[PDB]
């Protein structure tokens, strides 16, 4: 890990970054952002 | 595709984009009615988009065809991504020549140079989603090096392709997409640890293991 499928399913992190899929979100959370959470599906607003 | 290059229009005629409102996976046309893709690419209401280069601009000659059936491999494991293969049937047959890619009769060996394609992210660091189809020449990597890169995560239905050195890889958005080597669809973009990372090559579905099932599934659907 943090091993993610290579599907594009853009989500929005609580850090306001768009993640390419829930899994890469999950990875960023597990790598350096414990409080990182998915806010909603689709890209974040900039 | 990170570290790749622009395929060119129509140069990957079997490359399809799976679209459910936005591009989300690739796929390979294997005959006019059928697409292979990753089973993790499964969605309801897939629209298959054929003859795409710029996914963002309707050139006017593409074919947008709804998936009529989307058949995941019945051993597909979403947790391990073993058997990450899905057959999509087109509501109507694609207009050819768009073209299908041959299925393997043999597996490819370590060292085989392949063509991997997709509209997935082109950046390791940030995000850069391309508009035109991107391509990557990459060799199939040895099993032992695949497995040492990904201990406990590699099954006989997986192979690694790319570069241990990093920098050249498939990426999110590339899933379902082709790895074609010597004129044969050998791989489906499946997964990896990030994209284009040192010692984390792309992991692909080993299509050669699924030729009998693809044939049985196509013949019976
Ligand atoms: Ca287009």
């Amino acid at each position: 890990d943090c091993a993610c499928p290579r599907v594009l399913h853009r989500v929005c992190g609580s850090d306001g970054n768009t993640y390419s899929n829930p899994c890469t979100l999950d990875c960023a959370k597990h790598e350096g952002k414990p409080d990182l959470v998915q806010v909603h599906e689709g890209p974040c607003d900039p | 595709i990170v570290g790749g290059y622009t395929c060119g229009a129509n140069t990957v005629p079997y490359q399809v984009s799976l679209n459910s409102g936005y591009h989300f996976c690739g796929g390979s046309l294997i005959n006019s009615q059928w697409v292979v893709s990753a089973a993790h690419c499964y969605k309801s209401g897939i629209q298959v988009r054929l003859g795409e280069d710029n996914i963002n601009v309707v050139e006017g000659n593409e074919q947008f065809i709804s998936a009529s059936k989307s058949i995941v491999h019945p051993s597909y494991n979403s947790n391990t991504l073993n058997n990450d293969i899905m057959l999509i049937k087109l509501k109507s047959a694609a207009s050819l020549n768009v073209a299908s890619i041959s299925l393997p009769t043999s597996c490819a060996s370590a060292g085989t140079q392949c063509l991997i394609s997709g509209w997935g992210n082109t950046k390791s660091s940030g995000t850069s989603y391309p508009d035109v189809l991107k391509c990557l020449k990459a060799p199939i990597l040895s099993d032992s090096s695949c497995k040492s890169a990904y201990p406990g995560q590699i099954t006989s239905n997986m192979f690694c392709a790319g570069y241990l050195e990093g920098g050249k890889d498939s990426c999110q958005g590339d899933s379902g997409g082709p790895v074609v080597c010597s004129g044969k669809l050998q791989g489906i973009v499946s997964w990896g640890s990030g994209c284009a990372q040192k010692n984390k090559p792309g992991v692909y579905t080993k299509v050669c293991n699924y030729v009998s099932w693809i044939k049985q599934t196509i013949a019976s659907n």
